[PDB]
RNA sequence: CCCGUCGCUACUACCGAUUGAAUGGCUUAGUGAGGCCUCCGGAUUGGUUUAGGGAACCGA
RNA sequence: UAUCUGGUUGAUCCUGCCAGUAGUCAUAUGCUUGUCUCAAAGAUUAAGCCAUGCAUGUCUAAGUAUAAGCAAUUUAUACAGUGAAACUGCGAAUGGCUCAUUAAAUCAGUUAUCGUUUAUUUGAUAGUAUACUUGGAUAACCGUGGUAAUUCUAGAGCUAAUACAUGCUUAAAAUCCCGACUGUUUGGAAGGGAUGUAUUUAUUAGAUAAAAAUUUGAUGAUUCAUAAUAACUUUUCGAAUCGCAUGGCCUUGUGCUGGCGAUGGUUCAUUCAAAUUUCUGCCCUAUCAACUUUCGAUGGUAGGAUAGUGGCCUACCAUGGUUUCAACGGGUAACGGGGAAUAAGGGUUCGAUUCCGGAGAGGGAGCCUGAGAAACGGCUACC
RNA sequence: GAUAAGGGAAGUCGGCAAAAUAGAUCCGUAACUUCGGGAUAAGGAUUGGCUCUAAGGAUCGG
């Protein structure tokens, strides 16, 4: 899973390495704190993958809404698909339905997410054309 | 639609302005200015339907073309100027001062104040950050901004803002025990001591306040403008009312009190 | 015209829409500028709120900065080597952001010369060894030959890009959106970026 | 009567859009653009006349043309155009030269003469005098503000260093 | 009490040769007006200004 | 007011509908019609077609007046008042009309811009490393005119600017770079360059785990605000503008100074707004069960384009995305909502239409100008 | 054995004769049907030269 594997050479924008202060011969990482009280994951810190779309280690920023659900596709590269099951009250019968949602999220490398975990995603910028979201938070299922 | 909007239909005004159905199809649009459209109260509006000086819109034009009409010291020919809280309205030629403060009732009460209070304004602080050549500066909710302010002034504090010069007096630093007053939501005008207030990162923080009789009531920080070091000690006169709520069994007695 | 509106797009269900209303001015595009290297040409262009771009047509220098010395010249771009978007850019030498290009090493061979008191290249060529040993012993006075003495220890670069130098030739990326701001700057390739485009190169 | 318009290399008619600057066009509003009807430039014999101007005159004379002159409607009217006119230097009076055409009202005649512009009086002076000394009030009440900014921050550092030497 | 065929009349709908007809939408393929960008071009025009008469030379 | 009555039988008790009864901000129509108040009104069918007239213009003491315009002889032989024409500026993107298109679209309530543009208003905000003030066009105007005809305009002659295009008037020191010479164990220097704000790029600030072998803003959060270094740029702008009053200083020079305003102009903030945007919620239909991915469909990397995010578009790559919890397709005699009628409760039905949002200007498409339009009482083309 | 403006079967018992189509690659293909077909249905696009690039193998050697 090397990080050198597109035509053009992947990393982070502005965050200089010089080759020539002296020994610590490792790139500096940039990361941030999203805040709301998620914590960084380790892989985002002491990690090499470079990612412009992840929360930690990337340029987007988490606000809005803050959702919740079962992953049931990881098919897609660095793309997850969560299912959202709820029930729709309808008042005429005081009753209720079961109605389901289907929200692609991106899913960065610092986190490992397979089908039937549940996640936990912030709203980001618009990523993609159907991405809206972004993984912070994976439990095992 | 293709540009920005210059009418305003007459059931589109704000509701604190009192207006009429019937009197036309159109309402004053307040112009671009220190306040919001929806919070503000153009001068057509306070100098017809409030103090009734003018019969109507044209005489209120030849009022103002006339340098009578004075807000925060500075004299406004603009006809749909917008007027907003603790502005300070001033008629010379009467010799007469007003300053535009909520009722109890969630209205733009005419309030009579001094000359020598109609000298300053209160401005409750929005943000605070270094602009060109390394100058820090606040913004009061009025889109003032200062310069050189104190160094512990932050947002929620409310400066006292001197008129002629417009430079900062002194200021109040928001924390349990201040008086404030409430600018919007379904308590406007009321007055009431800051209690407990309550934090919700990313979401909307609460202020519980109480009332000089002791009814706590919370509301959004944005709502809440602090007037006073503490209770009972505004810095700005308070309208005829002290800022408190009375049930409408309380109004009924106290109508009849004084008219039976 | 060209429009950047998402309505013409099917659905995420792969729904076909219907269209809802004509295309708007607040949603256009325009034809890219397909900047090449040659004499300067640039057009103006009006945008949204009176505000203005600059479309690079063609363009002959640029501004290109050494990371690891904090010094930045103007000097000439020699031509494209490689594009990670489309080869046909290098084919056909147009200068976009991300493009690798050559430019003439001769101002910054000018300030390291200056400052460090040292020579580039590593090239004992018939005529360029002469330059090298005139450069190693010049008319120089004497508080100057401290100073020198001073900056060296922080005066030998790393061997990838001294072996350029005896080309005259650097390899650096673009930088900067000709097609946007008009200019065409750029950074040297310097450490495992370099290594990696020379990989690349090489192929 | 379709007029001739420069650039059009043709005998005949041609269909131009036309724009602002244009011969042949006046914009009713801004921006607007007509597609126009016009003449090339090459003069052939379908046209009903032809605009001609005399460049040298040869040996005779003409009717109502070369014998005979009409004077200027107006005369200069900016300062230096004046001076050029009558070769004037740059110290005499300008507003003694100034050519006044003479107006009759039934007896009370009198002259009329053209205002001229960009002429230096001790109002403009006053102006250039007042700008200056605006822009350089300006900078000595900046210098006050940050200097006493400057105290403000420079009292509460130190009084913040005996306070935290207190503790 | 009551069933169906048959006879007269009226109304509704169905099938039906006519490779039937019309209206509205979408669209492959071919042609393709006109804007816009781009490339030259250069009616004309002022001089980057300099020419003993103007001779090299710039901008629109 | 939580209500029923008539009709199948010779008679009965049912099922069951037909009929009766009351309402309709519900339409039409017939008869009839005295008074006051209030008040809808070419939506339904034909977003069918239109004669004619009108519906968008606009000047203050403060941009440009030699009207061969009227008035004054008065503060005035540079103009001075009033005032057509025309140049310049602004508005014409508001309003008003209609409901054709439109079924996750519009819209409603909630979100987001740490994803952007923003005339104007309101606050702030710039001393930057020929000048007692630069040019040369052009309109109005005069005159010659061409066409049957248009809010067509062409030769030719003048003449203005807050139009067009150029251009100096400035503080005090200090900091960084190169550095002829020189003192010589690391120093003094002559002489040169660079200092504002805009643009572009790169690189540095932008802090904070408690006992033995130095100080910094905001946020839930940032590569934020801001500052610094090196350079960059068909070099942005740091007032060649106007009206009133005109005072003060004597070293009396046509000296120096300076009051109230107009109009400007960079950046930030603010306001008026836009553009995208999260969550959830739509009528009928299976005599629509699979749909999307050829020619973007779902995602990744890089670029282009945009005001900006984004398959928005391009190149390369992966094979994804939706669906019986009803996708996709079809119909709507479907613009959505605030709301309306009926109303024990639960429900049923209506909402073109006084307000809010969207869309259109015979049908399509493409644009100029402008802060803002894909404008139609704007242009271009086709039908 | 050829060619022919404009028309295009009006010629003739009758389109007789002649013309038109035609290879290959890709796309697209109805009624009907004995389910095998109809089918090259119908009907569209492409194709030269030159200079390149990529993919598809064999035998040796751990």
């Amino acid at each position: 899973l090397t990080v050198q594997s597109e035509r053009a050479f992947q990393k982070q924008p502005h965050i200089f390495t010089n080759p020539k202060a002296k020994a610590n011969k490792k790139t500096k990482r940039w990361y941030k704190d999203v805040g709301l009280g998620f914590k960084t994951p380790k892989a985002a810190i002491e990690g090499s993958y470079i990612d412009k779309k992840c929360p930690f280690a990337g340029t987007v920023s988490i606000r809005g809404k803050i959702l919740t659900g079962t992953v049931v596709s990881t098919k897609m590269h660095r793309t997850i698909i969560i299912r959202r099951d709820y029930l729709h009250y309808v008042p005429k019968y005081n009753r209720y339905e079961k109605r389901h949602k289907n929200v692609a999220a991106h899913v960065s490398p610092a986190f490992r997410v397979e089908e039937g975990d549940v996640v936990t995603v912030g709203q980001c910028r618009p990523i993609s054309k159907t991405v809206r979201f972004n993984v912070l938070k994976v439990s095992a299922g | 639609a293709r540009g920005p909007k210059k009418h305003l239909k007459r059931l589109a005004a704000p509701s604190h302005w009192m207006l009429d159905k019937l009197s036309g199809t159109y309402a004053p649009r307040p112009s671009a200015g220190p306040h919001k459209l929806r919070e503000s109260l153009p001068l057509v509006v306070f100098l017809r339907n409030r103090l009734k000086y003018a019969l109507n819109g044209r005489e209120v034009k030849a009022i103002m073309m006339q340098q009578h009409v004075q807000v925060d010291g500075k004299v406004r020919t603009d006809t749909t100027y917008p007027a907003g809280f603790m502005d300070v309205i001033t008629l010379e030629a009467t010799n007469e001062h007003f300053r535009l403060v909520y009722d109890v009732k969630g209205k733009f009460a005419v309030h009579r104040i001094s000359a020598e209070e109609a000298a300053y304004k209160l401005g409750k602080v929005k943000k605070v950050q270094l602009g060109k050549k390394g100058v820090p500066y606040v913004v009061t909710h009025d889109g003032r901004t200062i310069r050189y302010p104190d160094p512990l002034i932050r947002a929620n504090d409310t400066v006292k803002i001197d008129l002629a010069t417009g430079k900062i007096d002194d200021f109040i630093k928001f924390d349990t025990g201040r008086l404030v007053m409430v600018t919007g939501g379904r308590n406007l005008g009321r007055v009431g001591v800051i209690v407990h207030r309550e934090k919700h990162e990313g979401g909307f923080d609460l202020v519980h306040i109480k009332d000089a009789l002791e009814n706590t009531f919370v509301t959004r920080l944005s709502n809440v403008f602090v007037i006073g070091t503490e209770a009972g000690k505004p810095w700005v006169s308070l309208p005829k009312g002290k800022g408190i709520k009375l049930s409408i069994s309380e109004e009924r007695d106290r109508r009849r009190a004084q008219q039976g | 015209g060209i429009s950047r509106d998402s309505r013409h797009k099917r659905s995420a269900t792969g729904a076909k829409r219907a269209q809802f209303r004509k295309k708007r001015k607040f949603e256009l595009g325009r034809q890219p500028a397909n900047t090449k290297i040659g004499p300067k040409r640039i057009h103006s262009v009006r945008t949204r709120g009176g505000n203005q771009k600059f479309r690079a047509l063609r363009v002959e220098t640029g501004n290109f900065s050494w990371g690891s010395e904090g010094v930045s010249r103007k000097t000439r771009i020699a031509g494209v080597v490689y594009h990670p978007s489309n080869n046909e850019l290098v084919r056909t030498n147009t200068l976009t952001k991300s493009a690798v290009v050559q430019i003439d090493a001769t101002p910054f061979r000018q300030w390291y010369e200056n400052h460090y008191g040292a020579t580039l290249g590593k090239k004992k060529g018939g005529a360029h060894a002469a330059h090298a040993a005139e450069v190693a012993d010049a008319k120089r006075s004497r508080k100057v030959e401290r100073k020198l003495a001073a900056r060296s220890g922080a005066a030998a670069i790393e061997s990838a890009v001294d072996s350029q130098f005896g080309s005259g030739r650097l390899y650096a990326v673009i930088s900067s959106r000709p097609g946007q701001s008009g200019r065409c700057d750029g950074y040297i390739l310097e450490g495992e970026e370099l290594a990696f485009y020379l990989r690349r190169l090489t192929a | 009567g379709f007029p001739m318009k420069q650039g059009v290399m043709h005998p005949t008619r041609v269909r131009l859009l036309l724009s602002k600057g244009h011969s042949c066009y006046r914009p009713r509003r801004t921006g607007e653009r007509k597609r126009k009807s016009v003449r090339g430039c090459i003069v052939a014999q379908d046209l009903s006349v032809l605009a001609l101007s005399i460049v040298k005159q040869g040996d005779n004379e003409i009717e109502g043309l070369t014998d005979t002159t009409v004077p200027k409607r107006l005369g200069p009217k900016r300062a230096n155009h004046i001076r050029k006119f009558f070769g004037l230097t740059k110290e005499d009076d300008v507003r003694d030269f100034v050519v006044r055409r003479e107006v009759t009202k039934g007896d009370k005649t009198y002259t009329k003469a053209p205002k001229i512009q960009r002429l230096v009086t001790p109002q403009t002076l006053q102006r250039k005098r007042a700008l200056k000394a605006k822009k350089v009030k300006n900078a000595q009440q900046q210098r006050d503000a940050a200097a006493e900014y400057a105290q403000l921050l420079a009292k509460r550092l130190h009084e913040r260093k005996e306070e935290r030497a207190e503790i």
